[PDB]
RNA sequence: AGUGGGUAAGAGC
RNA sequence: ACUCUGGUUUCUCUUCAGAUCGCAUAAAUCUUUCGCCUUUUACUAAAGAUUUCCGUGGAGAGGAACAACUCUGAGUCUU
């Protein structure tokens, strides 16, 4: 047999009734709880390699957290085709150049952005329903850019394409040099 | 190009080729796989979230964590916030002060939690709207280039400074190819890719430090000038110890000290060159003392000639090893 | 080390403290194979005698006596406890940890110091006495 | 080849009884025991040696109590005892001591003796002074062949041709060389370019480090 | 220090030649990573340009 | 007893995880140790013999 | 840059 | 122009890693020189020795996928 995904509310709830000491319900429930507390920096570094490119909004990444939500690791590798990255990145360099030509008095974001006192957001009500912003993408030349503006802002931008990428483990990409040269072309820069 | 920008381009070099230079093989290794082990155990679970949910839970675990170890002696007057700034709640004693001093580990841990959370602050700001995915962008560099001003985690591990002298660099490297042309000098820079990568590449080796740090702290039990003072007794251990396997000590338990105060007389007549024979004494145990003494001579010849050689070049030197070098010599 | 007398149990250790009713125990905790712990056994036996008026030593290994170790901190290589009439008394030796000395002194003459100006402390009722020679630096030089 | 001229002229037959010592720290039952199990007894070796090694004795290390501060001396024939079946030698191999006992078969008509100064402690390299005292005229080795070899043999005495000395300490030292001329019989030493007549009295008066022996 | 002294420079030259380094025209087409492509255009000496404008026909 | 039964597993993982190269640096000690005491017998193995004799 | 090396001991309520 | 050829993906495990394991790059320990020097804990910067950590390749073993024919090639494959 094997354990398969539990739904995402499940891991929310375990956290959400994990709020203080104020309640009785768990109170001796210690050595396991607190054996997998020393594998924190491990789940520090998880998701700062996971942390999402200026280009995405939502990033659905893997979790495997705690049965008492001790600990949560984002258990991804950021596997990324390396002249597509670039040349996302190119797209990018375009993009804040031209903003900050453009946009004269760039306001500066404030640090920290919250309260010492205040409490992390819940997932429930602050970040879940709201409609996510429009992340930095280049306007993909419909014409020069044809191959690639199907795929270039994905997550992964071919992961299910079986004629580029061996599988959902994402490596040994094979790619055409038409795209391999539009790619080029937009990272330039 | 100004001096600064300048600099930064041979630092970087340095780091480069230093990085190039002392670089080893991988060992070979039995490929044993983190968080492969944990979903093998029945402790973890598996699903799939959005990474900004995962962040906060990560902040709120590692404040609770950080929370939990502050509370070890039931010392309460140590308030933690959510931005991982730890202040007394009041005028604590000085009693109070000795007693909550925390290891430069613990304040380590706290500041990278602290950074971890203005990283999933920043992306929780643009998420909810304040801030549009340029500011975002450029909030995430500035974070990463100005992790020394707003942690200050190098003070209490200063070789992490290397990473932010290294940060700084690649913002000056970047600032003077960004803003080049007809766009101006001004905080509108996104590119946070080369600080990002810095500071993951120098969590990947501050991890077990801190993981072996609070795997022992955590633990139910805790666990916690040699030079000269080495060879020597050990020696007479040694010797002294032969000598009460052999001598029939459920018959002759009394003669122990007398072996120790032969050993010590025999040492001391040696060291004053004058001559010394124990009539009495049987002569394997006369040959037992005469090469324990032999050695312990060699070793105190090369301790004075290694002590004073050392003294010579100007190594800095007690006061007591200085007058037993003395004397030796 | 082993000409030094040891105790095997805490029920020992507390028996020792108690029957010395006018002599400081000094106590050395630790483990006899350390050599810090050699170092303070040497340097206690050279003075267990000079000393044997107004003290005693006793050696206590902490893996086979670790009743003491969360109480009294017995997690250095090697530390070295004064008792008077059952009462721990701790010595401003300067390094900001009264309570013990943690460290490893090579002068025996420093030790000596120490004893008996733990003894006149604690004879006069007192419970920290102030070290002869301050310790918050090693002067090497 | 087989015999080349170095061969011939100082290559002889020696044999080694070599002997696995057990753990001193065992019991003598298991040490009995281990013994009777055939891995712990004695093996014979024959093997060829260009020179023999004289291992000089233990220094005094204290004073003479009547005569204070007396140089060590040796008669050769001590140092001699060695290559036979009745004295042994218990060779403190890091790992597990050997009972090693030598035994000489067929002297070569040229024989090397080199005696082990310099020997390097478990902190340095110190030199021995202990002084050889031996007949430089003439010496006699049919007493240390066993029984079986002594029938070929006619030739066993070894007169003394050349001796060399190491003076100083070994840091430092100098190697000088005093060698006995056959035409006259006169012992000559020479040190660099300095050359003198030694009387063959004081040749024994000196920190012996290599001897080159003639059967005759 | 979280600057970096300006004596550690290393790009001191006495000799102009090493002083005035001759920037790459890259045949005319090529860009340096990171400046923007109208900078470029308008700072390079336009040799190449002015020989291709000569040998436009 | 759900309490002793969560420490066994973590150091069960802990020594798990620390086999990756552990037989192979634990042979390169031994090596280095036998290499070390070539030159350098120990201290009683000095003795063994005057132990013997005694 | 930085933590410390800055605990007065005592009497019972 | 034919019969048999039998998949690839993915999850693990177990060993071996020679090769830029890695077209990338950390930390610690130890040992030498060091720079600060005043005690630990941080350190200065070069060399040397291991070690842990984020990763990697191959092999073998055990699953699922999941279908399935075929791909492909041994050849007689034919005008
Ligand atoms: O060299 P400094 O004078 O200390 O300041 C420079 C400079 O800022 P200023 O020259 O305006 O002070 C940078 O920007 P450029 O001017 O080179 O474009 C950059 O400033 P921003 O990051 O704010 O653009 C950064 O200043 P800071 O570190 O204060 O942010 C940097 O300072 P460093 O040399 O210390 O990196």
């Amino acid at each position: 047999a094997q354990k398969e995904d539990m739904p995402p509310e499940h891991v929310r709830k375990i956290i959400r009734d994990h709020g203080d000491m104020t309640n009785r319900k768990f109170r001796h429930d210690k050595r396991v709880y607190l054996g997998a507390l020393k594998y924190m920096p491990h789940a520090v570094l998880k998701l700062l390699e996971n942390m999402p490119m200026p280009w995405e909004q939502i990033r659905d990444v893997p979790v495997l957290y705690h049965i008492t939500g001790a600990i949560s690791f984002v258990n991804e590798i950021p596997w990324v085709i390396e002249p597509v990255y670039i040349s996302q990145w190119g797209s990018m360099w375009i993009m804040m150049r031209r903003e900050k030509r453009d946009r004269r008095h760039f306001k500066r974001m404030r640090f920290p952005p919250f309260d010492d006192e205040e409490p992390p957001l819940d997932y429930a009500d602050n970040i879940l329903d709201v409609e996510p912003l429009e992340a930095i993408q280049l306007e993909l030349d419909p014409e020069e850019d044809a191959p690639v503006l199907d795929w270039f802002y994905d997550h992964q931008p071919l992961r299910d394409s079986r004629k580029y990428v061996n599988g959902s483990t994402y490596q040994r990409w094979q790619f055409t040099l038409p795209m391999m040269s539009t790619l080029y072309r937009l990272a330039n820069q | 190009q100004p001096v600064k920008v300048r600099v930064s381009y041979q630092k970087l070099l340095k780091y480069y080729v230093l990085n190039a230079l002392k670089h080893r093989p991988p060992k070979a290794q039995k490929k044993r796989y983190l968080f492969r082990s944990f979903k093998a155990t029945k402790f973890f679970q598996s699903t799939k979230l959005d990474w900004v949910e995962v962040g906060l839970q990560v902040c709120r675990q590692g404040y609770n964590m950080l929370n939990l170890l502050i509370h070890r002696k039931n010392l309460n007057y140590l308030h933690l916030d959510y931005n991982f700034n730890l202040k007394p709640v009041k005028t604590l004693t000085t009693k109070e002060r000795k007693k909550s001093r925390f290891g430069n580990a613990f304040h380590l841990c706290r500041e990278v939690l602290r950074l971890t959370k203005l990283v999933v602050d920043s992306h929780v700001q643009y998420r909810l709207g304040n801030v549009d995915a340029f500011q975002l962008a450029d909030g995430l560099q500035y974070i990463f280039a100005h992790v020394g001003q707003l942690t200050g985690m190098y003070r209490y591990k200063y070789k992490l400074m290397r990473q932010i002298r290294m940060c700084k660099d690649l913002k000056h490297l970047i600032y003077y190819r960004f803003n080049t042309g007809p766009v101006g000098k001004g905080p509108g820079c996104g590119f946070w890719a080369a600080g990002w990568r810095v500071w993951l590449f120098f969590m990947r080796g501050i991890t077990p430090l801190l993981e072996r740090w609070l795997g022992n702290l955590l633990a139910r039990q805790f666990e916690g000038q040699r030079v000269e003072s080495h060879f020597d007794l050990e020696l007479r251990a040694a010797v002294m110890h032969d000598i009460l396997d052999m001598m029939p000590e459920g018959i002759k338990q009394n003669k122990a000290r007398t072996i120790l105060q032969h050993l010590s007389e025999a040492w001391r007549c040696w060291k004053a060159n004058i001559p010394w024979k124990v009539p009495g004494l049987p002569t394997p145990i006369e040959n037992m003392i005469l090469r324990y003494v032999k050695a312990k001579a060699d070793w105190w010849t090369n301790t004075a000639h290694y002590n004073r050689e050392r003294i010579r070049r100007g190594a800095t030197v007690d006061k007591t090893v200085c007058k037993k070098n003395l004397g030796r010599l | 080390s082993y000409m030094l007398p040891h105790l095997h149990n805490g029920w020992q250790v507390d028996q020792a403290i108690l029957s010395e009713e006018d002599r400081v125990v000094v106590i050395r905790f630790g483990h006899d194979w350390d050599p810090t712990c050699m170092k303070m056994d040497e340097v206690l036996y050279s003075i267990a005698e000079k000393v044997k008026n107004f003290a005693v030593i006793y050696l206590v290994d902490i893996t086979e006596v670790p009743d003491f170790n969360k109480m009294y901190e017995l997690y250095d290589p090697c530390t070295v406890m004064f008792f008077f009439r059952n009462k721990h008394i701790m010595i401003d030796l300067g390094t900001g940890n009264n309570n013990k000395i943690n460290w490893a002194m090579e002068d025996k003459q420093e030790m000596v110091d120490i004893i008996e100006t733990v003894y006149r402390g604690a004879r006069k009722g007192r419970g920290l006495v102030v070290s002869p020679k301050d310790y918050s630096t090693k002067y090497r030089y | 080849k087989k015999k080349t001229i170095v061969t011939d002229v100082f290559q002889g037959s020696m044999r080694i009884f070599t002997k696995k010592l057990p753990h001193p720290d065992l019991p003598a039952e298991e040490k009995e025991q281990l013994l009777h199990n055939d891995e712990y007894q004695e093996t014979m070796v024959e093997s060829t040696f260009m020179y023999l090694t004289l291992d000089l004795p233990t220094a005094p290390l204290y004073k003479d109590e009547k005569e204070q501060l007396i140089i060590p001396q040796v008669p050769l024939f001590n140092i001699l005892a060695k290559f036979n079946g009745i004295t042994e030698k218990e060779y403190k191999t890091y790992k597990e001591n050997f009972l090693k006992r030598f035994q000489l078969t067929k002297l070569p008509p040229y024989l090397i003796f080199c005696i082990k100064r310099f020997t390097k402690n478990n902190f340095f390299v110190e030199k021995n002074p202990t002084i050889v005292n031996f007949p430089i005229t003439n010496v006699d080795l049919r007493e240390y062949l066993s029984e079986e070899v002594q029938a070929v043999h006619k030739n066993t005495t070894y007169d003394l041709i050349a001796n060399i000395v190491h003076d100083g300490k070994p840091s430092e030292g100098s190697y000088r060389i005093h060698v006995l001329h056959h035409g006259t019989g006169k012992w000559y030493e020479l040190q660099d370019l300095q050359v003198t007549d030694i009387l063959p009295q004081m040749i024994t008066l000196s920190e012996a480090y290599i001897q080159i022996w003639k059967r005759r | 220090v979280f600057e970096w002294d300006a004596s550690e420079d290393t790009s001191i030259d006495y000799n102009p030649l090493y002083k005035e380094r001759h920037q790459v025209q890259l045949l005319g087409r090529g860009f340096i990573a990171g400046i923007d492509l109208k900078q470029q255009k308008r700072e390079q000496s336009r040799f190449y340009g002015d020989l291709m404008e000569k040998r436009r026909t | 007893k759900d309490d002793e039964e969560a420490d066994a597993i973590y150091a069960a993982l802990d020594k798990r995880m620390d086999e990756r190269r552990k037989e192979r640096r634990e042979q390169r000690e031994k090596e280095e140790i036998e290499k070390y005491r070539m030159e350098r017998p120990k201290i009683q193995q000095q003795f063994s013999d005057l132990k013997r004799k005694l």
